[PDB]
């Protein structure tokens, strides 16, 4: 069963090797696309970085406060979310 | 199956590399769309820095209001988050009452 | 049969491409209008920020009170309420 | 059972050593493809490193927005958890209330 | 019964020995090919290591933040997973 | 309009404040406390309906094992 399968694998692998030279080309193009989309996200991010670096940590904390509303909004669609103060000696003991 | 698939995929790959440059354009557009989602976020950012890096005043007040809003939606939150003893001081009689309420003192804040 | 379905999926991708063209335009527009809708909510923020950078937290004292009444009615629904310590070496066991 | 199997395995292993250098080639092409996948991941890596390793401005705000995308995903998260209390600084009436976020004065942060 | 079994094992051992000598040659080719798939991965890794060494830890932390979203996405398709502070005297418990 | 007499709404709340603030800064918690008692009656009926009322020591290295 491995003889015909090996021959077809060699043929399909030559087809896929040429198709995959062109798929490495496609991958350069698709990476232009994915880079630029993940960088939709992340260039929004870098302009946020510039805003917070020039202006200071204003919305560093205030999306750490506005989006901190997300904590109370969204923590316990489950049932066991919580926290524990620091600068201290907490006896952490997760719930059951 | 993978042979015809591979050859058709190579031809479709030429036409789809053309359409992939088209995708680079379309994804520069999505670039702008998410740029701008987080750049409304970033307008908030640039101004909140310019108004708070001086001294975090709305950031003091928005730790307070985000603690209040975090409480406020902790209401609907089943979360077994808590608080604990002695800051919102409801040791209503205490020095710590004048170290949570007089903690409002600047320098202690 | 599956060939028609594959062609249909390809056409769906092309229609997403057209929709993304009109998302290009929508992106121009919310460039302008999301920057400046920010500007609005955010300048409520500008002035509260300056008012407080000068003095300190004024409005959620009074609105610990007012928003207590209202949205801490929306917190008088919050089943489990406790009230944190800090400034010491606080150490904790908590609800299961 | 294993005698003829092993002999045919030797012959098909001549064929498959040829096809295994051919696998060197084909899996090299899939290697460039997978390189390129995890290298779009890596271009996210580069981009973010150059952008935010000099000073994590948006990596600060992404600690933030990705702790909140994590906790925009904590819905799936049955996960029992623990943040820290002086993180949400629900220490509203406290000395360390705005030790947490008068760290907006850079240097504490 | 062990007589015929062991004689058959002897003949099988001859065929498998010669077979496996050439399986080791075919495996020189296949070790190159598997190094090559692991190269897909690991050479993405070379370029990532170069990228991050040159450009700091941006996505060291931002796959610890962006793809840390995966942590919430995934940790809980079972119901007993968690993430919990330290820098304290944490005296961890884990649940039933 | 809210400029004018919301600054003045403050002025009301905030001089109730001013006078209590000088009051207690000069001496201490006088009606905060007397009405800790009167509001014991009233508001700690509102806050005795508060079910799991529990107290706590402090002033030491108090180490807490608070409710499961």
């Amino acid at each position: 069963k491995e003889f015909t399968e090996a021959v077809e694998a060699k043929q399909v692998a030559q087809q896929e090797a040429e198709r995959a030279r062109f798929v490495v080309e496609k991958a350069e193009q698709q990476k232009k696309a994915a880079i630029i989309s993940a960088e939709g996200d992340s260039k929004a991010a870098e302009l946020i970085a510039n805003s917070l670096a020039t202006a200071g940590d204003g919305l560093i904390e205030l999306r750490k406060l506005e989006a901190a509303e997300d904590i109370a909004y969204q923590l316990s669609r489950s049932r066991n979310i919580t926290y524990l103060p620091a600068g201290q000696s907490v006896l952490l003991q997760l719930p059951q | 199956r993978e042979y015809t698939a591979a050859v058709e995929a190579k031809q479709v790959a030429q036409q789809e590399a053309q359409r992939a440059q088209f995708l680079v354009e379309k994804a520069k557009q999505e670039q702008r769309q998410k740029i701008v989602q987080a750049e409304g976020e970033a307008e908030a950012a640039k101004m909140l820095g310019e108004a708070l890096s001086k001294n975090p005043g709305y950031i003091k007040l928005r730790k307070i209001r985000a603690a209040q809003n975090i409480s406020k939606t902790i209401a609907t939150s089943q979360n077994r988050i808590y608080l604990t003893a002695d800051n919102l001081v409801l040791n209503l009689q205490d020095e710590s009452f004048t170290r949570g309420s007089d903690s409002l003192i600047k320098g202690k804040k």
